[PDB]
């Protein structure tokens, strides 16, 4: 049936929980986050590259005039030029020796290998998480794939998850972002058309192959000073190149919770951060009642070397007494202490060795097997290797981080003080009503 | 050359030129005992979060000692508002056992 549990949102790290129905053997139930995926909703403004600057053949009229239109190039620039006598290698190109203006025409387009380097600027919105799931419950695994918003139904083939809200709103982009050759940065990009030479976005088109594009790469065209036919002109820098000399770095090495980032789409994998709630609801075939379960009559835990580690650095063993043979589960039931296996086979009389993993200094913890629980203490010693390669499976708790031969020091100093404050009120109290009863 | 970095509970990653990325944790290993003497308990506590230990712990633990001088001071008031009479009857009898005390 249902089972409402909150998962911390940590992949690769499993989580343990023992269902009780009140007439049913309790059932083992292990939810881990395989894989998770934060993907936003992104839209595209523009695609940037460095620009190719076209001077067109000049234009030259002998004896006459001419004007500067109007086109619709990008950063298209003209200019009338009066005065003029060009040469080529024949020799003289016109027959009046003064007024034989000249235009100068100049604008620029995509590189040819502009579709391969190229930046994509995107606006991004609302990162929505989707999380796949490896569900065991008794005999059977389930994998699914699940939208964490707390009403959408995870694919539960015979069963029903719902996952959500996510207990914190965290994205790695921020509201603009660009795609290099699948690197992503986040950059505030200009708007489309807002070009400002020199700088990212001085070139915009919607697509590679798109016949409208605007430029502002702050041409200017100069007068010719030799006698050879020139086209002289000065111009800005790309600042497609000077973004790219000043990129920064890149978000696959800046994201933070670990999360890994991915185009085609834009998204965020593998992210640990906060918890997730989830709801799940077994089919009632996956239920065994007391009856079929074997029942324990006893059993004692003893607690052999334990450290508080990120492995399982502890280890227990159980003396049971059963009636009969049987497949019995096993918990732990503290916050702070998680057990590595989820099941046994129990008989008549013997012992099973289960290995655990703490954050407390203290091992006070209950574990059960066939529902019936036994107490175990002893005290861990701190770790004596300083690095690991494995996450922590368990959180740290203020109180169950503080040992219980400190808490008692400090609960005995409190208390002398308590009890030396008391003492001193009831002697104040009880010496002045003296003076009331003496007269 | 060398490179010294930290690393918590949370972990970290270090990718290294073009190899895959490998990342660690740490652990708790402070010097000291938890469950020693009072020293190594400090000295243990005060290498994971210094801060704690000093200010919630240890400085509350001796303002604490210091409310004992308050209780000191009710004895002394509990004392003196009892010792305040000293002579206003005629005619009667004292303790023998506090007459040696009365007097001074």
């Amino acid at each position: 049936f249902e089972h409402a549990t909150t998962v911390p949102n940590v992949p690769g790290i499993p989580y343990k929980a023992l269902v009780e129905r009140a007439g049913y053997a309790p059932l083992n139930l292990e939810i881990t986050v395989v894989s998770s995926e934060l993907t936003p909703s992104t839209n595209k403004e523009y695609v940037t590259c460095k620009f190719h600057t076209v001077i067109p053949s000049p234009q030259v009229k002998c004896c006459g005039s001419l004007e500067c239109k109007a086109s619709s190039k990008a950063d298209y620039t003209c200019r009338v030029f009066g005065g003029v006598y060009p040469f080529m290698w024949g020799g003289a190109q016109c027959f009046c020796d003064s007024e034989n203006t000249q235009l100068s025409e100049a604008y620029v387009e995509f590189a040819p290998d502009c579709t391969i380097d190229h930046a994509v600027a995107l606006k991004v919105h609302t990162a929505a998480l989707k999380v796949g799931l490896r569900i065991v419950y008794g005999n059977t695994t389930a994998h699914l794939d699940t939208f964490v918003n707390g009403v959408t139904p995870g694919s539960s083939r015979d069963l029903k998850v719902i996952a959500g809200p996510i207990s914190a709103a965290f994205s790695p982009f921020d509201h603009k972002v660009v795609i290099r050759k699948g690197l992503v940065y986040n950059y505030d990009f200009p708007e489309y058309g807002a070009m400002k030479p020199g700088a990212f976005g001085d070139i915009q088109a919607s697509s590679l192959d798109a016949t409208d594009i605007v430029a502002r790469t702050d041409i200017r065209l100069l007068k010719p000073s030799v006698k050879n036919i020139h086209v002289p002109y000065t111009q800005a820098v790309s600042g497609y190149e000077m973004w790219k000399n000043n990129s920064g770095r890149p978000l696959q090495e800046t994201a933070p919770f670990g999360c890994k980032i991915e185009v085609e789409p834009l998204r965020a994998s593998n992210c640990a951060y906060g918890h997730i709630p989830i709801s799940i609801d077994i089919p009632d075939a996956a239920f065994v009642r007391s009856s079929e379960s074997p029942t324990i009559l006893e059993v004692s835990c003893t607690v052999a070397d334990c450290i508080y580690s990120a492995d399982f650095g502890g280890s227990l063993t159980l003396q049971y007494k059963a009636d009969r043979e049987g497949h019995c589960p096993v918990h732990s039931h503290s916050t702070t202490a998680v057990l590595k296996e989820a099941t046994t086979h129990v008989t008549a009389v013997g012992s099973i060795t289960l290995h655990f993993s703490t954050s407390s200094p203290q091992a006070n913890f209950i574990v059960s097997l066939c529902g019936k629980k036994s107490t175990c203490n002893a005290e861990c010693k701190p770790p004596a290797d300083h690095i690991i390669g494995e996450p922590h499976k368990v959180d740290q708790e203020f109180q169950a981080a503080v040992s219980k031969t400190s808490w008692n020091w400090l609960l005995a100093l409190f208390g002398g003080a308590s009890s030396l404050i008391v003492v001193g009120l009831i002697v104040l109290v009880c010496s002045s009503m003296l003076i009331n009863t003496r007269r | 050359t060398s490179r010294n970095f930290s690393v918590g509970r949370e972990g970290l990653e270090y990718v290294w030129g073009n190899h895959e990325p490998v990342r660690v944790w740490a652990q708790e290993s402070a010097p000291g005992d938890p469950h020693g003497w009072p020293h190594e308990i400090i000295i243990h506590y005060y290498h994971r979060h210094p801060v704690y230990t000093v200010i919630v712990l240890c400085g509350v633990a001796l303002a604490i000692l210091v409310g004992t001088a308050s209780s000191a001071a009710c004895i002394a008031k509990a004392r003196r508002d009892c010792l305040t009479p000293y002579a206003l009857a005629p005619n009667a009898t004292v303790p023998t056992a506090l007459a040696v005390l009365c007097c001074i």
